[PDB]
RNA sequence: GAGUGGCGCGGACGCUACGCCGCGACGAGUAGGAGGGCCGCUGCGGUGAGCCUUGAAGCCUAGGGCGCGGGCCCGGGUGGAG
RNA sequence: CGCGUCCCCCGCGAGCGCACGGGGUCGGCGGCGAUGUCGGCUACCCACCCGACCCGUCUUGAAACACGGACCAAGGAGUCUA
């Protein structure tokens, strides 16, 4: 019917300036800007859903295309609502400002 | 980052004799076990000398 | 016929329970005494000073006994004569922390490394989570973790520090055996300071972290313990 | 029915990749085979960021899961039926393989004896 | 002695059999068939073996007697056992402990003669 | 010997 | 061992003062209705 | 011989007592409470009679078994363990089941069941959500209740009654399970105003909207 | 610690002692030194009731793997005598 | 917190059970599975982000506008005696 999940943005990789670490990434979720308003989305599960050419099985349904790397929201990064994430697999850099999707699904609330 | 000298941190000692004759061998498993179980210093002494060179075990004269 | 053994092997095994008890009740009561004796200490403090201003005179509190020196400079480009002063202090390595006790002789070794080191005058609660948390005793040299007093009392308990509440009386109210059970304690492998040195260059006066501060050492421990 | 090991715990490996040869992707007369760089300036000798990295002893493999198949069991090279009663009592351990130049004939013997033991084997269908 | 010709024989034995990281000893009495001082099946005045039967059926059991150590054609007394599991099991463990034969190769026959009995068992 |  | 008893102490004290500032605070409440 | 009282000291915080351990002499009263100081089963035979053999030893042992393992202490089984709930999950409060088939449905919720579960009815004349369990996790507590106290929660519809036995088809048992709750809080929904239009519509996230910002 | 006195036939694992186990601290590196290699090449004495025309060596290999590495073992192809 | 005994001030009780107690367990589950699907980390190709100058050498200092090296195979340098 309608949108579960919130709008993230793969910012980029975890980085200093000359040296990056892909184990964890740094997500830009929509409307939340400063660290006041991310204290909403720690823990909280995120998938980079993609689509590939061969069809993967699906769990609850026929195979599709779509696929996911599962990640987790571990802790706010910087001052202006930026989060860090830590996905399964290392994220791959095809998707830095692509949509990744903060689900609401591990809830506090 | 720790200010230590590695230099001597290896003791240079025997643990065990260079030889391959093995009623010494056999004498040092005998003594291997008396040294550290007993509490006596003399089995520690006959042990740390059955390692020793054939220089450092001189001949003693009748 | 062994009813003589089995029962003897009981009584044996129940002479150190019961002597286990005794011992158990003396460290309860000994930290008891401890307690009575830090409120009395603290008390006399506020107590001499209130006597000396209803006076309309000053009351200048004794100069403090004990000192927590934390190395916050590295290892690389270190003059010999300051190498030499921080290995005798035990601070080998960056963010270790020792106890010392300022006498004369200490304060101008405390002078010739005044860059590399920042120290003050630790409180009683500073020596409490130090000892607890950080506390590692060097015992058959060999850094082992304090993790029951019987590890205190084995390499102590001639000097009658017998637990740990008897190893933090002998730290902060400096004691006749002050030496032995603070060179039992390894040097503290304390963590870097959370939320930031202010700059570790210059000496603390002039806005850095380098040298002596006097109540303000216990800000910084809690930061970096 | 394949035979399962006593025990299959997590082989963790903190590399994967060959420590392939300083500039074994340039020369052809360079294979990847691993030398050290003794070379006065060489990058890869003297840790610059973003070099080939050198093997040290710090890759090394937990001694527990080393040596150890993906299937749980270690290889031990079998070249005939009576080196096999060597593994009937290291048997939930150790795994049999038929050594290359063992014939058609001799595999299905091993093969066969392997079975009766419940020796598991890694190339049972290697010749047939 | 027994710990003499184990420095003999601990490393330059024809029984011995280093590879893939790991040391077996093809024995003829050795139970762990392991390269062991314990294990050993030559070097000892007692010993237990356990091999299949000269049938397809049972385990025979090796005992090495005390007398004629110098005497091999003499100096191993074999004994079958073909009956169900748990009686082979039980006449290998009465046969070891209840002797006192070399008592501390008491659990690695059985399992060698368990490890027999299952292997001349039909497969499914 | 009190306990008793 | 003498942690507990210390910190039973503290746990209580502690209760006891929050009540002891609950009343306080009613009583000033009563005053302001005054 | 004695039924067992009661702890006498009331816990103060986790793991401390009350009452000091002379206090605790005191209300125990250890003043006047001191105190000084199968295998083989013979069946008879029809010969003469067997001593037949209880727990008889082992048929086949492997090549090599594992050795026993130390001793933990705070690892107990499921069965065993403590069930938390928010303080937001009250009985009566109207859930969002986020991840089901049933996602975004806005369902009510019965009881915490004794599996850590929510037992939860999203009247099936309202959302089509049935007699269901739910995970607290993956549901947002909305503070909108309904009084449900008044109801009659059956006994016999517990955590082993909801378990997945394996077609699935519905028991005639549980339709009517279904209808005697369903019948009991569906007239309470009612109660209160334009309620079940709200049960009967699906939560989403439209433009503007971010769940941080929607305190609710 | 010891001497004279007032029913059921049972119990994991181990200890190539040149082995196995435990606890602590530590780990840049040219020239250079030392050690250990179940790293590799070729020949000799022993040895494996080894392997091999039902296919040795060599070679090729988008195959399965092992070792920190030197390297190695398996699969498949080629080959024809070690 | 029995008391048999000692005087200044006036040597072993039995049970049970809970656990912030000497390093994780569940006596909790749920999906999927034969011609399109699962796993396969490594290896083949490709893409993207970050890093990333060419080795050997003499040198205080080499990516050097220092020298040797187009490419490949095979050979090729601390030996033996005293």
């Amino acid at each position: 019917s309608g949108r579960l999940w919130c709008k993230a943005i793969f910012a980029g990789y975890k980085r200093g300036l000359r040296n990056q670490r892909e184990h964890t990434a740094l997500l830009k979720i929509e409307g939340v800007y400063a660290r006041d308003e991310t204290e909403f989305y720690l823990g909280k599960r995120c998938a980079y859903v993609y689509k590939a050419k061969n069809n993967t099985v699906t769990p609850g349904g026929k195979p599709n295309k779509t696929r996911v790397i599962w990640g987790k929201v571990t802790r706010a990064h910087g001052n202006s609502g930026m989060v860090r994430a830590k996905f399964r697999s290392n994220l791959p850099a095809k998707a830095i400002g692509h949509r990744i999707r903060v689900m609401l699904y591990p809830s506090r609330i | 980052g720790v200010d230590i000298l590695h230099n001597k941190d290896r003791k240079v000692w025997r643990k065990e004799p260079k030889s391959q004759d093995m009623y010494l061998r056999l004498l040092v498993k005998l003594y291997r076990f008396l040294a550290r179980h007993t509490n006596s210093t003399f089995n520690q002494v006959v042990l740390k000398r059955l390692f020793m060179s054939r220089t450092k075990r001189p001949p003693l004269s009748l | 016929n062994f009813a003589e053994l089995k029962i003897k092997r009981l009584r044996k095994k129940f002479a150190q329970k019961m002597l286990r008890k005794a011992r158990r009740k003396l460290i309860y009561e000994k930290a008891k005494h401890y307690h009575k004796e830090y409120r009395q200490m603290y008390r006399t403090e506020i107590r001499m000073a209130r006597m000396a201003r209803k006076a309309g005179n000053f009351y200048v509190p004794a100069e403090p006994k004990l000192a927590f020196v934390i190395r916050i400079r590295g290892i690389n480009g270190v003059s010999p004569k300051v190498r030499k002063v921080l290995q005798l202090l035990r601070l080998r390595q960056i963010f270790n922390g020792t106890f010392v006790k300022l006498n004369k002789a200490s304060i101008n070794m405390l002078r010739i490394v005044e860059p590399y080191i920042a120290w003050g005058y630790p409180n009683l609660k500073s020596v409490n989570e130090l000892i607890y948390k950080r506390g590692y005793g060097k015992i058959n040299k060999k850094r082992i973790a304090l993790t029951d007093n019987t590890l205190i009392a084995r390499s102590l308990g001639k000097y009658n520090i017998i637990c740990m509440e008897d190893l933090i009386h002998e730290i902060y109210t400096v004691g006749k055996h002050f030496k032995e059970a603070n060179n039992f304690l390894w040097p503290f492998k304390l963590s870097s300071p959370r939320g930031g040195m202010k700059k570790k260059t210059t000496h603390f006066v002039e806005g850095g972290d380098a040298g002596n501060r006097e109540d303000q050492i216990n800000r910084l421990i809690r930061r970096m313990n | 029915a394949a035979l399962r090991p006593l025990v299959k715990p997590k082989i963790v490996k903190k590399r994967t990749k060959k420590f392939i040869r300083h500039q074994s992707d340039r020369y052809v007369k360079i294979k990847r085979n691993w030398r050290k760089p003794r070379g006065i300036d060489n990058r890869v000798r003297r840790r610059f960021k973003g070099q080939i990295l050198m093997p040290n002893i710090g890759y090394g493999s937990n001694k527990k899961t080393k040596h150890m198949l993906p299937s749980g069991f270690r290889k031990f090279l079998v070249h005939n039926v009576k080196e096999l009663e060597v593994l009937l009592m290291c048997n939930k351990s150790y795994c049999a393989e038929i050594a290359h130049n063992v014939s058609s004939k001799n595999r299905k013997a091993i093969v066969e004896r392997a079975a009766q033991l419940a020796i598991r084997v890694t190339n049972p269908n290697a010749r047939l | 002695s027994a710990h003499l010709q184990w420095m003999v024989v601990r490393n330059c034995s024809s029984f011995l059999i280093k590879r893939n990281k790991q040391t077996y000893s093809t024995e003829p009495n050795n139970l762990k068939a392991r390269n062991s001082f314990r294990y050993n099946g030559l070097i000892h005045r007692k010993t237990v073996g356990v091999e299949p039967a000269a049938d397809g059926k049972g385990v025979v059991v090796v005992m090495k007697r005390r007398s004629g150590q110098r005497k091999p054609a003499t100096s191993y007394v074999r004994t079958t056992i073909n009956k169900n599991a748990r009686a082979t099991l039980s006449s290998i463990r009465h046969m070891i402990r209840k002797n006192k034969y070399h008592p501390d190769l008491r659990m690695a026959a059985i399992r060698r003669a368990s490890a027999i009995l299952r292997s001349q068992k039909p497969v499914m | 010997r009190g306990l008793r | 061992p003498y942690a507990k008893t210390m910190r039973r102490n503290t746990i209580l004290r502690q209760a006891r003062n929050h009540k002891l500032r609950v009343e306080r605070a009613a009583a000033a409440l009563a005053a302001k209705s005054d | 011989k004695g039924k067992p009282h009661c702890s006498r000291n009331p816990v103060l915080v986790r793991g401390i007592g009350r009452y000091s351990r002379s206090a605790m002499y005191s209300r125990k009263a250890l003043y006047k409470r001191k105190y000084a100081a199968l295998a083989t089963v013979t069946k008879p035979v029809g010969g003469g009679t067997r001593v037949v053999k209880l727990r008889k030893m082992p048929r086949y042992y492997p090549t090599e078994d594992v050795p026993r393992k130390l001793l933990s202490h705070g690892k107990k089984p499921f069965s065993q363990h403590v069930r938390k709930l928010r303080a937001s999950i009250t009985p009566g409060t109207i859930l969002i089941i986020l991840t089901g088939r049933h996602r975004g449905k806005r369902v009510v919720f019965l009881k915490q069941l004794s599996s850590g579960l929510l037992l939860v009815t999203g009247p099936l004349s309202l959302n089509r959500v049935p007699l269901r369990r739910t995970h607290q996790k993956f549901v947002i507590a909305t503070s909108t209740k309904i009084d449900i106290s008044g109801v009659k929660i059956p006994k016999h519809l517990t955590d082993a009654y909801f378990k997945k036995k394996k077609k699935y088809e519905i028991t005639e048992q549980r339709k009517v399970d279904q209808k005697a709750v369903d019948s009991q809080i569906l007239p309470k929904i009612k109660a209160v105003p334009q309620l079940q239009g709200y049960l009967r519509s699906v939560f989403a996230l439209t433009n503007g909207v971010y769940p941080h910002k929607l305190v609710f």
